[PDB]
């Protein structure tokens, strides 16, 4: 799957 | 924003929160970034990294 993370 | 990650590189706690050192996709080593935890969707770079270590 699509590895993806939120960015602060 | 949302971006899509490259490789899990570190793991530490900071105020109460697990962070994990992320390495961008596009991105540079200069963009490295610590990110807690629930900021994260990628399940299997974070297992990777874990399972790294040992």
């Amino acid at each position: 799957t699509k590895q993806t993370a939120r960015k602060s | 924003g949302e971006f899509v990650v490259e490789k899990v590189l570190d793991r530490r706690v900071v105020k109460g929160k697990v962070e994990y050192l992320l390495k961008w996709k596009g991105g540079s080593d200069e963009d490295n970034t610590w990110e807690p935890e629930e900021n994260l969707d990628c399940p299997d770079l974070i297992a990777e990294f874990l399972q790294s270590q040992k």
